[PDB]
């Protein structure tokens, strides 16, 4: 008469044709499966296990420092940006080569290795011969220069794959035109001169460092490594705003719990002695901390309401990042007005 | 004995006759008594039987197929009897009490087939009793056949069979396998717990039996209330518990060996930051740190070296190779009185992450924080040009470098050259014709006519 | 019906599933559970019982009288990826125990979590005078799981006896009664409408005359048919253990249950001590004469004494007289003689 | 003797035009840096050809165009001084 297997269950079903299929009368009603750390890995663990373990006071011991309490001796950690001129500084050239200041401890001076070619210590910079003196011999020495500032200008041009169409030149008035015979020392001069009328020079102060080798090869480096370092500093003060803005409500909670376990330390110790005694009444004192642990709570506790102040971000969620780049911008933006802001101050 | 079952036995010889075919005296004399097959083919009569005028019923021990062709009535009533007696589901019991040395195997897959697992319900077998194809498919005498055949082999076997393999210790889980004195993997749980005296206060807790609302006030009777605010303590230290193994499940604080290889392969000043910076992790995820501990480093690596590069710098060093060159040296001088990030940001080619800005110009940071070939002229053996050889190299631009090397000519000259040819060139509206040039260049013919070709094909000037 | 079920029907008691939610009644059924718990297995300490049933991960199923008192219950944590459940606790008050509510408690526990979930084993450490409920409530002394499914994942327990439950699919245990009851009723009429037993025959055609003589039974139509057979006849005689099995049991059964032979319950590991196999050229426990026996090796009763006092020799041998170990093996030799004894066959083999 | 300059106007409003006032600065910047002496033709290269790119080829032959007018010029008249009004 009566059936003789077990009917599968349905969504969204009665509750007493759930008693039904379970016979048992009555169930839990919320899994408690949300608070599982996490589903095991579902592994083969007969693999032979290691024959040496770590004392656990020793692992103990390594993860005790990632939980101490925040106090005010790290929140001076972040907040703090670090030294922002010397970095920044572009030395020159310097006079005594690093052989000679090494010399300069004993009587190692005895030799001169001046090169040849560098007297002066200035090989280049010094316009020297003319197309006179040009040979298939010499040109393979580099006793011929023509001067710094037309080397650059010269150099300035770009090689495309004619450039030297003048508008008027070419009538025959201008043909029969002459010029005169300059120098090297006078070309330069008239050089600048011509870039100070056109504006690709400073005009001159109201009434040319090329001996500091500036364009070293050194010099290049030096300026992208500083242009790196600039760039990082900001995003490490926004990076440490963030944590600066997140430390100060943690720390608050941290004031409100240190309160909070004790109450349920003496609660908890105030009964402990009626079972030892076995006893009667309730104690006053038993009766009178139970309101005021539960005022504390219920009163106090609703500040600190979010959600987040006790839970660590999970990468699993998806992009759960306190970085985000709507608020990371603003943050540089900040960080770069208060550099500013110093910079003027200093 | 633990038995529930009968033991039947015959009245004359006082031989068990339960499993096998007896004859019983149908007589009102005679009460419950039963005959052995022997007794009565022999004829030994006792007490009010008597063998020449009184019937007798034949008891049949009912050997034949029903449902298995390979079981017979005896055994399946054996099967369910067992189950009665020995409970639905104890297979060994019940199958060393079926008999034929049935092992537990078989009597599990036959039960299963036969009544769990079939084209049938509770209701046994096809339609009904009126089905009697199997017990007169087979004679009777053949399956008793087969059964003793069968019978005899296995005890054979059984005598001849290797003894049992003794039983090894038990394989106990010892949960304990990670590489951690007291951690289970498999539960996710350690053995000794943030607060694992939290429940010394509640290990003693004993409730009144049949409470729990007051009789008259209908709240919570004093007691009560009190009892239940100590279990409420209980449950938070668990759930504390359970958020400290939540973030240490994270960012992989189990790796012993890795995380304290990976801090000793560093230096003083990384490993002194970033113990600094530990205590910020509940925050953030893996991902989040990782980033934040490498723009440290990155900040301090890039720190030390610019430090580095303005040092040298005001020695007159005036080159990267130069450069290592020297500090070789000085390490080897102050000796006589793999490489870190400092010494890979000097090096003479820069990494490639550090080639393009961190944040862009709109100011929102990177997602990932942290030709003209003219022919070899005969009879000219290109030379190398080095820094130390051409004084002005850094500006020729690379298009000319290679002409440069091609044409074994040095920078300044070929600058001058150039500046020649150009005056030349504009005097005339910038047309010119190739004795022109050959003259201008005042050297070999083919050197001039390289020249003049890379010129006009660059742009500089027109050949008329 | 036993007295549990009309018990039941009646409204007299009732069964609750109930989880440490954080509720009113959850906290009463648990403390209730954790102290007949606590009261039935007084070795375990009292914070690990306490931590037990109080987790999140457990769950409880307890029955549950009238004005809310708890008689008994059982704890489990299924792992549901692993398709097996564990059975961490398991009791019934003492003074309650008489009605039976053991079988039917099992019956319901096992019917809840076969109608809610999809698991198929259970696996548990078995008390040491729990044997025979469990053995009778289908459970079986030997593990048809591999040793990946269930190591790291279960816990171990010193002085238990491990064992696994396999549940037969698509069945109800709570009406297992009536239904098994219908299959033998089947069963029986399909028997009784073959067998011939009904037929009061004639006496024999050989006695019909006064004469009592010897008779072939293959001669009788009715037993000719019957196919009786005298090697069947023969063979049926013949029990398949050996005929001390149940004497024998019951001694086994008594040592077992006996607390003086604990040390001998299960093998020495190789791993744990080399030199045990070194200075015992037959080291013999009770796991291994059992299953010899299982072999029907020890032809004589004999063999048994002898390998019970080889047992005693090598633990001696093995281990010094001032160790424990030595004096509790004398004394379990004392218990085994006092069995004997106690036995009037086996009392003369003992020597002087 | 000494012959007029060169008119340079058209051929800096030309410049001026084509690379447009966007981007204009940076080249400005770049080419003055690189005449005061503190680059190298790497840098300047990096920091103008994208500048200066072309299908039309059209910026390319007037920044040589600028630089040979005033290189040329250096041989004619010196100017008006002061900074050019037409700027």
């Amino acid at each position: 008469p009566t059936v003789y297997e077990i009917r599968p269950v349905l969504p969204g079903m009665s509750e007493e044709e759930i008693k039904e299929i379970y016979s048992v009368a009555s169930y839990p009603k919320s899994d408690l499966a949300h608070l599982t750390c996490g589903e095991p890995p579902d592994r083969d663990f007969s693999n032979s296990k290691p024959t040496n373990q770590i004392n656990f006071s020793t692992f103990s011991s390594y993860i005790e420092p990632y939980f101490r309490p925040f106090t005010e001796e790290d929140l001076a950690f972040l907040r703090e940006r670090g030294d922002r001129v010397t970095p920044f500084i572009m030395p020159k050239r310097g006079k005594k080569h690093y052989t000679e200041i090494w010399a300069e401890e004993d009587g190692a001076m005895a030799i001169d290795s001046s090169p040849p070619g560098g007297r002066d210590r200035l090989p280049p910079n010094q316009a020297r011969g003319s197309i006179d003196n040009m040979d298939d011999e010499v040109a393979e020495t580099d006793k011929l220069s023509v001067g710094p500032l037309l080397t650059r200008l010269l150099q300035a041009m770009r090689p495309e794959n004619p450039a030297t169409f003048m508008p008027e030149s070419n009538t025959e008035a201008w043909k029969k035109a002459t010029h005169p015979k300059l120098d090297y020392n006078q070309v330069d001069e008239r050089i600048k001169q011509e870039l100070r009328h056109i504006g690709f020079l400073p005009l001159p102060p109201s009434s040319a460092e090329y001996d500091g080798h500036y364009d070293d090869e050194v010099a290049a480096r030096l300026r992208v490594l500083q242009a790196r370092l600039r760039e990082q500093i900001l995003l490490n003060g926004a990076r440490k705003a963030r944590l600066t803005e997140l430390v100060k409500e943690r720390m608050a909670y941290q004031e409100y719990q240190t309160i909070l376990e004790d109450l349920d330390a003496q609660v908890n110790a105030a009964y402990l002695k009626r079972t030892r005694t076995m006893g009667p009444g309730i104690g006053d004192l038993a009766r009178t901390l139970m309101d005021r642990r539960r005022r504390w709570i219920e009163q106090i506790g609703a500040v600190f309401d979010d959600e987040g102040i006790t839970k660590c971000p999970r990468v699993e969620d998806g992009d759960t990042s306190i970085f985000g780049r709507e608020i990371m911008a603003e943050l540089i933006k900040r960080e770069k007005e208060a550099w500013d802001e110093e910079v003027e101050e200093e | 004995s633990g038995e529930g079952g009968v033991k039947y036995i015959c009245d004359v010889c006082s031989v068990d006759i339960t499993s096998t075919v007896r004859i019983r005296c149908a007589d009102p004399a005679c009460h419950d008594y039963d005959l052995c097959v022997p007794c009565f083919a022999n004829g030994s009569s006792s007490n009010a039987h008597k063998p020449a005028t009184h019937s007798f019923r034949v008891i049949e021990q009912n050997s034949f197929p029903i449902f298995d062709p390979d079981w017979g009535a005896d055994e399946e009533l054996l099967l369910l009897e067992g189950a009665e007696i020995y409970g639905l589901g104890s297979w060994a019991d019940i199958a060393d009490h079926i008999g034929g040395y049935r092992t537990k195997d078989e009597v599990r897959d036959h039960y299963l087939k036969v009544y769990i697992e079939s084209p049938n319900f509770p209701l046994p077998e096809r339609c009904s009793p009126y089905d009697l194809e199997l017990p007169n498919s087979i004679s009777r005498e053949e399956f008793q056949a087969r059964k003793k055949r069968r019978i005899e082999e296995r005890r054979e076997a059984a005598k001849n069979a290797p003894p049992p393999q003794p039983k090894t210790k038990p394989t106990a889980s010892i949960p304990a396998c990670h590489e951690i004195q007291g951690y289970m993997p498999g539960r996710l749980e350690f053995e000794t717990e943030y607060c694992n005296e939290a429940e010394e206060a509640v290990q003693l807790m004993s409730f009144d039996p049949g409470d729990g609302i007051n009789p008259r006030t209908g709240e919570l009777e004093p007691e009560m209330e009190l009892k239940l605010t100590v279990m409420e303590i209980y449950n938070n230290r668990l759930t504390q518990r359970v958020e400290r193994k939540k973030v240490i499940f994270e960012h992989n604080l189990l790796e012993y060996r890795e995380n304290t290889k990976a801090e000793k392969k560093r230096s003083r000043e990384e490993r002194e930051l970033l113990n600094k910076a530990k205590p910020f992790a509940r925050m953030m995820n893996r991902h989040d740190f990782e980033q934040f501990c490498q723009g440290l480093i990155d900040e301090l690596n890039l720190r030390q070296a610019i430090a580095q590069l303005q040092e040298w710098r005001s020695m007159r060093i005036g080159d990267l190779k130069s450069g290592e060159k020297y500090e070789q040296e000085k390490a080897l001088r102050i000796q006589k009185s793999p490489p870190s990030g400092a010494a890979l940001l000097v090096a003479p080619e820069l990494p490639a992450r550090y080639k393009e800005p961190i944040i862009d110009a709109n100011g929102f940071p990177r997602p990932d924080a942290n030709k003209y070939v003219p022919p070899p002229v005969p009879g000219v053996q290109p030379m190398n040009l080095t820094q130390d050889n051409a004084p002005d190299l850094h500006l020729l631009t690379p298009e000319e470098i290679k002409l440069c090397e091609t044409l074994r000519i040095q920078p300044k000259p070929y600058i001058m050259i150039k500046e020649q040819i150009l005056k030349e060139a504009v005097k005339g509206n910038g047309s010119l014709k190739k004795k022109q040039a050959k003259e201008i260049c005042r050297l070999d013919s083919q050197k001039g006519g390289r020249i003049f070709d890379f010129m006009v094909n660059a742009g500089w000037v027109v050949k008329a | 019906e036993k007295p549990a079920v009309i018990e039941e029907r009646n409204g007299e008691i009732e069964f609750r599933v109930v989880n440490n939610d954080g509720e009113r009644e959850s906290l009463i059924i648990l403390t209730g559970l954790k102290c007949i718990f606590q009261k039935q297995l007084p070795k375990m300490p009292k914070d690990y019982i306490a931590r037990l049933v109080y987790d999140r991960t457990h769950l409880s199923i307890a029955i549950v009288k009238k004005p809310l008192e708890v008689v008994g219950g059982i704890t489990y944590r299924p792992f549901k990826n692993r398709k097996f459940a564990e059975i961490v606790f398991c009791a019934i008050s003492s003074d309650q125990q008489v009605k039976g509510y053991g079988a039917h408690l099992m019956s319901h526990l096992k019917d809840y979590v076969k109608a809610t979930t999809n698991i198929e084993h259970f696996l548990t450490y078995a008390d040491n005078y729990a044997i025979g409920y469990f053995k009778k409530q289908g459970f079986t002394k030997e593990i048809t799981l591999d040793k990946s499914v269930w190591m790291g994942y279960i816990k171990d327990y010193e002085g238990g006896t491990i064992m696994q439950c396999t549940m037969i699919p698509r069945i109800r245990y709570l009406e297992q009664g009536r239904m098994l009851l219908k299959q033998k009723e089947c069963v029986q009429a399909k028997i009784r409408a073959f067998s011939k037993s009904h037929i009061v025959h004639p006496p024999p055609k050989q006695w019909r005359n006064g004469n009592v003589t010897p008779i072939d039974p293959l001669s009788i139509d009715a037993i000719r048919e019957s196919g009786w057979s005298p090697d069947m006849d023969e063979l049926a005689r013949q029990p398949r253990h050996g005929p001390n099995y149940n004497q024998l049991l019951h001694l086994l059964n008594d040592m077992q249950n006996h607390a003086s032979s604990w040390p001998f319950l299960v093998p020495v590991n190789k791993d744990e001590v080399v030199d045990y196999y070194d200075i015992i050229k037959e080291p013999m426990d009770l796991s291994t004469m059992e299953s010899k026996l299982e072999a029907d090796q020890y032809q004589t009763p004999e063999d048994f004494i002898r390998d019970a006092k080889l047992i005693f020799d090598n633990c001696r041998k093995y281990n010094n007289e001032n160790t424990p170990y030595a004096k509790s093996a004398n004394k379990l030799e004392k218990f085994m003689w006092q069995q004997i004894r106690q036995i009037p066959e086996w009392s003369h083999l003992e020597p002087s | 003797l000494v012959p007029p300059r060169i008119d340079l106007e058209p051929i800096y409003t030309a410049l001026k035009a084509a690379i447009g006032a966007e981007q204009w600065p940076v080249y400005k910047e770049t080419l003055t840096n690189f005449l005061i002496g503190r680059l190298n033709q790497a840098e300047l290269s990096e920091r103008i050809d994208p500048i200066l790119a072309s299908q039309d080829g059209q910026k390319e032959h007037l920044h040589n165009q600028l630089i040979a007018a005033i290189y040329a010029n250096v041989t004619r008249e010196m100017p008006d001084p002061g900074l050019a009004p037409w700027v």
